[PDB]
């Protein structure tokens, strides 16, 4: 029905390139690369996309002057105009901004970021709506197009395509995000989808498996 | 031609004696971003700066 | 030649203040974070000549 | 609008601790008229 605190959701943009509309999400690996890349979700018939990164959650959601007092420093529902902090379910780190330098753009990309930042400089966006049917202080429709701006830096999160691959940053125009209500509060002692578990068989002590390791059966 | 005289007029309302008043001249700042056009293209576009 | 230099010019005293509140705040830090991302101080320094 | 008009003015003093003589002026002038909205709801309910 409507967005909460405690969600866990993903992004989605959606840009044409062989005429055809590919969608593309955001997701990083965590552990290893700091950088965020896309990955495609167009072909689900034939090619697996991986969902295990993909995966976000909304932990807070404050006004702007709310957040500027607490950097001196329940359940809500969002409203545009107001603040949010991403959090990436998986590596359990925040999304974020950086400072560095890449595509050579002579330009004020800013690649996009997750490090660590808990404490609230470059942590944080606010969301605006796209046209004019919506306006500041409203509900937030689920499937609803958004615009994310930094607070620190000031910049739109740009899906900045370039001679090469399809890049993400914050440099020059506008780029709009579909939200996906991935999953919300679950109830206990089900199961759900998108969970990592185990399958025994038989009565007590008894399980599925594969071949152990350093083996040339190649885990068939 | 054009450009440099509305910008001469934004000069005296950023400061009036000496580098001060900075209200509105933070949201001149601010409002200005929001119009990339307004730099002049042969800096700050896409092209080359 | 007389447009960029007088844009420059604009952008130089809407800087966010004097010490007086860049040494004691942290607001005006976020403004001076912005204007000086937008003029490398490399060519900067090769322009007077 | 209104309310987040105030909800918004008690952050910027959440931080102090005594409020001036200034800030307790225009306080009590939105205060008056919001009172004053809540007034007319009521009298287009009252009698069912």
């Amino acid at each position: 029905q409507f967005l909460r605190t405690d969600d866990e959701v993903v992004l989605q943009c959606s840009a044409t390139v062989l005429k055809e509309q590919l969608k593309l999400c955001l997701a990083a690996e965590g552990f290893g690369n700091r950088l965020c890349f896309l990955e495609p979700t167009s072909n689900a018939q034939n090619v697996p996309p991986d969902l295990a990164i993909c995966c976000f959650t909304l932990e807070q959601s404050l006004s702007v002057r709310a957040l500027q007092e607490m950097l001196a420093n329940g359940h809500r529902t969002l409203l545009y105009g107001h603040a949010i902090l991403l959090r990436h379910a998986h590596s359990r780190m925040y999304l974020s901004c950086l400072t560095t330098s890449r595509s050579m753009t002579d330009k004020l990309a800013f690649d996009v970021g997750l490090q660590e930042d808990a404490t609230g400089e470059a942590c944080w966006w606010t969301m605006h709506p796209a046209s004019k049917q919506r306006s500041e202080g409203e509900k937030v429709r689920v499937g609803d197009d958004l615009i994310l701006v930094s607070v620190s830096s000031e910049r739109y999160l740009h899906l900045s395509t370039a001679s090469g691959e399809l890049q993400v940053d914050a440099s020059f125009m506008q780029t709009l995000w579909n939200m996906n209500p991935i999953c919300s509060c679950c109830e206990e002692g089900y199961v759900t989808g998108g969970h990592v578990l185990r399958l025994f068989h038989g009565h007590m002590d008894e399980c599925l498996t594969i071949s152990a390791a350093d083996s040339d059966d190649q885990r068939r | 031609c054009g450009g440099e005289r509305y910008l001469d007029f934004l000069r005296f309302a950023v400061f009036v004696n000496g580098e001060s008043v900075e209200e509105n001249a933070n949201v001149v700042v601010r409002l200005l971003i929001r119009k990339p056009e307004c730099f002049g293209p042969a800096l700050r576009g896409e092209g080359g700066s | 030649m007389s447009f960029y230099a007088a844009l420059i010019d604009l952008l130089g005293r809407c800087a966010p203040e004097m010490h007086l509140i860049q040494a004691g705040k942290g607001e005006a830090l976020r403004i001076r974070a912005i204007l000086r991302s937008l003029v490398p101080l490399d060519d900067l320094v090769g322009i007077i000549s | 609008r209104l309310q987040e008009s105030i909800s918004d003015f008690y952050w910027y003093y959440s931080g102090k601790d005594v409020i001036e003589e200034q800030g307790k002026r225009n306080f009590s002038k939105a205060m008056s008229v919001a009172k004053q909205v809540f007034n007319s709801l009521t009298e287009y309910i009252q009698g069912p």
